[PDB]
């Protein structure tokens, strides 16, 4: 015989202070047990499994499945106690990767590794917490009993152990052959390269060669898998990709659970498709989590929809990263704190679109949103490509450099081009930084019983203007912002502003351009209007003129 | 030779934090370091029966070409045990901030020559990362004792003092003072002389050794002349009611930490309503306590005092055109201390990078004055600062910070 390399074994623990399973076997019909006894004789002439004596205590349950239109049982072990009671393992997976990051291929070979899949040695040390029972019949014999050799389905570390043990196999073929690409997906190695299709095959009969080693054959008879591929909701050809079909049902009426469903998709098709919206549609699922229950569709969410539909009339493909040139990633404003993105090295071919969505809070503008947008792109890109593209923004250099020169917090993007496409990012209102000369002076404040609810706001000015109105179910905070807009309502387009209220400066001071409230986005308007204004704070209560 | 048995805290496992993003150059770097790391036998490969990890990244230090690995053992530090076996602690040395000139050596490649507890190993797991996942992360864990550890300045710290004791003796002036991967030395001298001890004490240092890749570099400090922030009022000959009403506006908040800080006098000023540009003589009695609050404002606050079982805190406030300034503090109103920085190193563009820069410099100062690093409050949204600072950072320790997203007031009176 050839010798192989033996695979080394991982050592397996179960959590601290905690012992093996002891789980009742479930009977089972005389009909069942034969075709156990068969299926495990089998697996035990295999080395998958060893019969055991009585001293082991452990045990772990048993069950024979009718594999649906067929005579033909099925064997599963139910770990799922065994599997609560075994350590957490190292996802060697670490995320999946995103199509647009792939390179283009000229050949994909796959290769089958399925009786590699169930040929992994279980740790020695773990293997007695592994057992289970095949009833006798009638129950006047014990029971026979098996644990297993090898790493069994089902079991919380069989993935991890068989990805890490064919890690380890595939490492130095990949290392000593840069002109490929490997892959594994369940029980499938894909192999690409742009090697001429000659030498490309010697790499793959090179690469059985290899996984011969480990005792490791592959099926002569080529794979049934061609590309296309189908793979975790995409569609991966050579050379490009897309999701797979994405199909918007027609519906009379549209329930929780048909919602989420729809969202879900729309989200999924979002990567490619450009410009998919889900506010609306993402409105109607607010607070409200009976999964049966019909939501009526706003007037807003079937425009949504029905712009969604347009956009997924027929199929868009992404293509695949090249290396060698610069990727360039450009946003639109949609509306209602809608944000969509293209990315692309050459015009009009993206590598993937996407979406994102104002943070929920309490006021907002765009620039702080367009910032954020960009944030999530470049994070994204670092995981995608491994680099920060170049950003083509809807917003002026001279917008933004008055923004983040004049805002309190730090603030950055990377480097960015203006792109003049409509409509545009901008700065709504600016503060002057110094007193107005010649300006009218507003003196307002605003005061609220807690208990009744009544308040006043008003101001006084140097000339000698004044006003105060009486308000009903409001509160302190409340009647120190209605002042401020009664100021901005009643003076001229240049105007001073002293307020004591620390809550409204730490508003403005935000420089919100849209806000939840309704009182501050009439200051917003208000403000816009204006040509000059000047905001002034003094404390309280200490005897300030005009304030007092 | 021999390792020191090392155990996490009471009822606390060790550390599961995610792998953050990595650019392709950083991966590239990380996967060169670690492969001559791995063939020293500083660090191994490790199997999914490992479910611990730690960040890595990769910085260069400043002034140099070549990159150097970081650890973020933030999380590892908290939950491995406090180190008071052989001694309760470190006294940290008051004399080394008041020293005319400090150098900050990179000495953290010396903790690679002790082995590291065999059974604390795989708490030190981290993950070189792939671009878009396509390949297995590379996993290691450390055999030797990590820069970036706080258990490897414990556990070296009767090494190194062994290896400093012939310099000490023969420079008795020179304070020495380690934190984590960092030396820090001390002197009064000529800097050309300083210089020379410096380069002197490499050599001592090396000698032991017998090459580390950046104990060659140096970084001076002049404590001496750090400066501070007591609270000053404006001296004008002309007051508009906008000036009064700011000095009242500050000299309310100074009145939180300066108790006989009287605003009365001035307020009746504002009294009135007034244009806000209009100049307003100040009255005998106004002057008269503005004069006094001025003498008030001379002194120290009262009752302020390092409690070295207490969080550092610092705050920082942007101010524009670069300029930055911050305090330290543990108690609220009882500023331990307070500056203000403009030098640009090259940001003039980039307020994150001027925000990272601001924040090693003050680390540094508090490393220097207490022995420790402050928990930060950064001015920023914590999704700009995460995507960026690694891009900036240069130092091999790493402090913690929280996130800012209410304007204060206060910017006003620090300016
Ligand atoms: C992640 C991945 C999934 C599958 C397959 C998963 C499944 N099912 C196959 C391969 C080879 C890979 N790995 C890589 C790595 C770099 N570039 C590429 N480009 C690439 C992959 C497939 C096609 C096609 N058709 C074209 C280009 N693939
Ligand atoms: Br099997
Ligand atoms: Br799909
Ligand atoms: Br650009």
């Amino acid at each position: 015989m050839v010798p192989i390399s033996p695979i080394e074994t991982v050592p397996v623990k179960l959590k601290p202070g905690m012992d093996g399973p002891k789980v009742k076997q479930w009977p089972l019909t005389e009909e069942k047990i034969k075709a156990l006894v068969e299926i495990c004789t089998e697996m035990e002439k295999e080395g998958k499994i060893s019969k055991i004596g009585p001293e082991n205590p452990y045990n772990t349950p048993v069950f024979a499945i009718k594999k649906k239109d067929s005579t033909k049982w099925r064997k599963l072990v139910d770990f799922r106690e065994l599997n609560k009671r075994t350590q957490d393992f190292w996802e060697v997976q670490l995320g999946i990767p995103h199509p647009a990051g792939l390179k283009k291929k000229k050949s994909v070979t796959v290769l089958d590794v399925g009786d590699a899949y169930f040929s992994v040695p279980l740790d020695e040390d773990f293997r007695k917490y592994t057992a289970f029972t095949i009833p006798s019949i009638n129950n006047e014999t014990p029971g026979i009993r098996y644990q297993y050799n090898v790493l069994p389905q089902g079991w919380k570390g069989s993935p991890a152990i068989f990805q890490s043990s064919m890690t380890k196999i595939l490492e130095p073929f990949a290392a000593q052959n840069p002109d490929i690409v490997i892959y594994q997906y369940m029980d499938d190695l894909y192999v690409g390269s742009d090697l001429e299709i000659g030498q490309h095959r010697t790499k793959i009969e090179e690469l059985r060669q290899h996984l011969l080693r480990w005792g490791l054959t592959t099926p002569d008879k080529k794979h049934q898998k061609e590309p296309p591929f189908l793979w975790m909701g995409y569609e991966l050809h050579p050379d490009k990709w897309t999701v797979q079909p994405i199909v918007l049902p027609e519906k009379d009426s549209w329930t929780v659970n048909d919602i989420q469903k729809l969202v879900g998709k729309l989200n999924w098709a979002s990567q490619i498709y450009p410009g998919i919206k889900v506010r609306q549609l993402s409105k109607l699922l607010r607070g409200t989590k009976a999964l049966t229950e019909v939501i009526p569709l706003t007037e807003e969410a079937e425009l949504e929809l029905a712009e969604n539909r347009e956009i997924l009339k027929e199929p868009v493909h992404g293509v695949y990263y090249d290396p060698s040139k610069d990727l360039i990633a450009e946003i639109q404003k949609q509306g209602q704190g809608q944000w969509t993105y293209q990315i692309y090295q050459e015009p009009f071919k993206n590598l993937k679109t996407g979406k994102y969505a104002r943070m929920r809070g309490a006021h907002t503008n765009d620039v702080k949103q367009l910032t954020e947008a960009v944030q999530k792109i470049t994070t994204e890109s670092i995981v995608i490509w491994g680099k920060t593209p170049k950003f083509k923004l809807p917003i002026q250099k001279e917008t933004w450099e008055t923004w983040w020169t004049e805002y309190w917090q730090a603030t950055w993007i990377p480097e960015w081009e203006f792109v003049n496409t409509p409509p545009l990012v901008k700065l709504w209102y600016q503060l002057e930084k110094e007193p107005i000369v010649g300006a009218e002076t507003f003196y307002v404040d605003g005061a609220a019983n807690r208990e009744t609810k009544l308040g006043k706001a008003g101001y006084v000015t140097n000339k000698g203007r004044q006003k105060v109105v009486p308000l009903t179910n409001t509160t302190n905070q409340k009647t120190e912002l209605q002042a401020i807009y009664l100021a901005l309502q009643d003076s001229g387009l240049e105007v001073n502003i002293v307020t004591d209220s620390q809550y409204a400066l730490g508003i403005i001071q935000a420089q919100p351009d849209k806000s939840e409230s309704e009182l501050v986005n009439q200051i917003i308007e208000q403000l816009i209007k204006k040509e000059k204004v000047y905001l002034a704070w003094v404390p309280a209560h200490k005897g300030i003129g005009g304030n007092e | 030779i021999e390792t020191v048995p090392v155990k996490l805290k009471p009822g606390m496992d060790g550390p599961k934090v995610k792998q953050w993003p990595l650019t392709e150059e950083k991966i590239k770097a990380l996967v060169e370091i670690c492969t001559e790391m791995e063939k020293e036998g500083k660090i191994s490969k490790i199997g999914p029966e490992n479910p611990y990890n730690t960040p890595v990244f990769a910085i260069k230090k400043k002034d140099s070409t070549k990159w150097r690995k970081l650890v973020d053992f933030r999380e590892l530090n908290k939950r491995t045990q406090d180190f008071w076996e052989v001694q309760l602690g470190i006294p940290h040395p008051a004399g080394l901030k008041k020293k005319k000139s400090v150098t900050v050596l990179d000495v953290g490649d010396a903790y690679f020559s002790v082995p590291l507890d065999e059974d604390f190993r795989k708490y030190t797991a981290f993950t070189i990362p792939s671009i878009n996942n396509e390949t297995p992360g590379i996993r290691y864990q450390y055999n030797v004792l990590p820069q970036g550890w706080k258990g490897s300045p414990a556990i070296f710290q009767s090494s190194m003092t062994k290896i400093l004791e012939p310099f000490k003796k023969q420079n008795p002036d020179i304070v020495i003072y380690q934190y984590m991967d960092d030396l820090y030395v001390g002197s009064d001298l000529e800097i050309g002389q300083h210089r020379t001890k410096i380069e002197e004490l490499r050599q001592h240092l090396l000698r032991w050794g017998l090459e580390p890749p950046f104990l060659w570099m140096g970084y001076e400090l002049h404590p001496d002349k750090w400066t501070v922030q007591p609270i000053v009022l404006p001296e004008k000959d002309s007051w508009t009611v906008n000036d009064i009403q700011k000095l009242v506006g500050k000299l309310n908040w100074a009145s939180q930490i300066y108790p006989g800080i009287k605003v009365r006098q001035l307020s009746k000023l504002l009294r009135g309503t007034k244009a806000l540009t209009e100049v307003i003589p100040l009255t005998e009695e106004a002057e008269l306590e503005l004069a006094e609050n001025r003498e008030i404002l001379k002194e120290p606050v009262h009752g302020v005092y390092y409690d070295p079982s207490k969080d550092l805190i610092a705050e920082i406030q942007k101010q524009g055109q670069g300029q930055w300034t911050y305090q330290i503090y543990q108690e609220p109103f009882k500023n331990l201390k307070t500056g203000k920085y403009a030098r640009m190193r090259g940001a003039h563009t980039n307020d994150v990078k001027q925000l990272t820069e601001a924040v090693q410099k003050i680390t540094t100062e508090s490393i220097v004055i207490w022995g420790k690093t402050p928990k930060f409050k950064l001015p920023i949204q914590k999704e700009t600062w995460e995507t960026w600072w690694t891009e900036y950072w240069q130092a091999t320790w790493i402090p913690e910070w929280e996130f800012v997203n209410t304007p204060p007031l206060v910017k006003l009176w620090y300016q």
